């Protein structure tokens, strides 16, 4: 539509100086508004913090998480040595009938279906990352056993 | 960002909220140790007598008047979305809750809640009785206005 | 046992001013008794009349709340106080499961399953017009530019 | 006639390139300005990028463990999650 207006100006053509100033000013307002929109979009993209540790997972309830029930992991979590793991066990107890699985591969396919964070053994993490490249681990070792 | 759950209300503390008085799951949220809901119970217990409503409709009219957030059960929200098209539901069914009737010991309907009202559930009577109770630009335009007025001025100068 | 005396007994219905589809019927005649209200609890009482057939006193209450205990009192007021101070010693009331209603109400299977969600108004979110003239910057600098 | 179109699309291309460079520089400078210089450990609570902690177990361990201020308790949570 602006180029249609420029074509109207080219059809009908002191006055040249003010129409050039008006067109240049309108162009720089459009460019500056686009620049501010792009700067805001790039700022909100770089301000994104992907979830890395369990501390990141504790403060967020949007991404569901859990482990295999009665597989000694929430046995560790119900000890609640750190309040982050207390929040983990509290979300697990509050969503007992929601985000609990019975198999490792059952917990794998829930991650592949919807946004899910499966808590499982770190050596089998190496197996499922050597096999499937769409999955990975975040963080290090929450608790060390053998 | 627009609100998607109570975690957004934990992030955006500019817009406040409220709930029904006495024991409308504040003590449940006192006992709950979910971190977002720990923040929710902390803010609404700091605002225990400051910003809180007593009845269901008193909080409903607060959303009707001002930009108020209102945490309640799905039944009341599901009823008032049919009542008003200006109202929306944010989030999902987080806290599992059972609305039910108590029974005497040895009453004949004690197990017929679990059989005959379960037969109403199997025939589906309990949900269409609910259904029969309730059915369940801008800046660029202004820039174009200013540019068009300047274009009219430039044409009227140009001839 | 009082099973020989509990038969053919009147049943007392003690509910509160419920959900807005459960209210008094709109008529010139004050239809009271079992026709005092119409609602989903009234439909469940019709179902219980098909189940039991006992006489039901569908009547209002002097408190109108499912009150809980206080830290300075220790007595669960409201309809819980109604069901323990012999107005209806058999705990019959439609309410939600709480932490204390497991033991102060004899209770049965809950007919209704529900969650807790957030109610918010739908915003328009539209501010159209010439607002480059109406920036948060003051128009004193605009007339300075002029 | 074609030279005006060439100059117009060249001005358009250079304006888009300059605006994109300015937006990327603005986003990088905003991230760097959000990453404030660290003082008084409330920047340590926010910035989990620079890892930290006490030396080892002892007086520094039990003071942060027993702290109920929830800044130093958050410090103890962070240093006890990765204590190895
Ligand atoms: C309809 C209702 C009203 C408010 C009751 C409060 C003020 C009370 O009885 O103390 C009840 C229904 N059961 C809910 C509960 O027990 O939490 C409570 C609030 C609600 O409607 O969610």
């Amino acid at each position: 539509l602006a180029y249609l207006g420029v074509s109207v100006v080219l059809f009908v053509i002191l006055s040249t100086r003010i129409v050039g100033g008006i067109w240049w000013f309108f162009t720089l307002i459009i460019i500056s508004s686009y620049t501010a929109n792009l700067a805001a979009f790039l700022t909100v993209e770089r301000m994104e913090s992907p979830i890395d540790s369990a501390d990141d997972l504790a403060k967020q309830t949007k991404i569901e998480y859990g482990a295999v029930e009665d597989g000694a992991t929430m046995t560790f979590f119900k000890k609640s040595k750190i309040s982050t793991y207390d929040k983990m066990w509290a979300f697990m107890s509050s969503r007992r009938q929601s985000v609990l699985v019975k198999s490792n591969e059952e917990g794998i396919q829930r991650v592949l279906t919807s946004d899910y964070a499966f808590l499982m053994e770190s050596t089998t993490i190496e197996f499922v990352t050597q096999r499937n490249c769409n999955l990975t681990q975040i963080g290090g070792l929450i608790d060390s056993k053998g | 960002s627009p609100i998607d759950s109570a975690d957004d209300l934990a992030k955006q503390t500019k817009i406040e909220y409220g709930a029904v008085e006495d024991g409308a799951t504040m003590t449940f949220f006192k006992k709950s140790k979910i971190s977002t809901y720990d923040k929710m119970w902390a803010f609404m217990s700091s605002r225990r007598q400051s910003v809180l409503v007593k009845s269901n409709e008193e909080g409903i009219q607060r959303v009707l008047t001002s930009d108020y957030a209102f945490l309640m059960e799905s039944t009341t929200i599901e009823f008032v979305t049919q009542r008003n098209c200006n109202l929306t539901q944010i989030g999902g069914l987080i806290d599992s809750k059972g609305y039910g009737v108590g029974t005497p010991m040895g009453s004949p309907y004690r197990d017929k809640i679990t059989i005959a009202i379960l037969q109403l559930q199997e025939e589906g009577k309990l949900h269409m009785m609910k259904e029969k109770w309730w059915r369940g630009v801008q800046n660029i335009g202004g820039i174009f206005i200013v540019l068009a007025a300047g274009l009219v001025l430039s044409v009227f100068v140009a001839v | 046992n009082i099973t020989d005396s509990l038969s053919n007994r009147s049943l007392i219905v003690t509910t509160i001013l419920e959900e807005p589809y459960v209210l008094f019927k709109k008529s010139d005649k004050p239809l009271y008794g079992n026709d005092r209200f119409e609602g989903y609890c009234i439909d469940l009482l019709r179902e219980l009349s098909t189940i039991l057939g006992f006489t039901y006193e569908i009547r209002l209450v002097e408190d109108g709340k499912y009150g809980a205990q206080d830290d300075v009192n220790g007595q669960w007021n409201g309809m819980v106080r109604e069901l323990i101070d012999h107005k209806a010693d058999l705990a019959v009331a439609p309410l939600a499961i709480t932490y204390v209603r497991e033991k102060v109400i004899d209770f049965s299977k809950p007919f209704m399953t529900l969650g807790i969600s957030i109610l918010y108004r739908k915003p328009n979110g539209t501010n159209p017009g010439v607002f480059s003239f109406l920036n948060p910057l003051s128009p004193d600098i605009w007339m300075y530019v002029l």
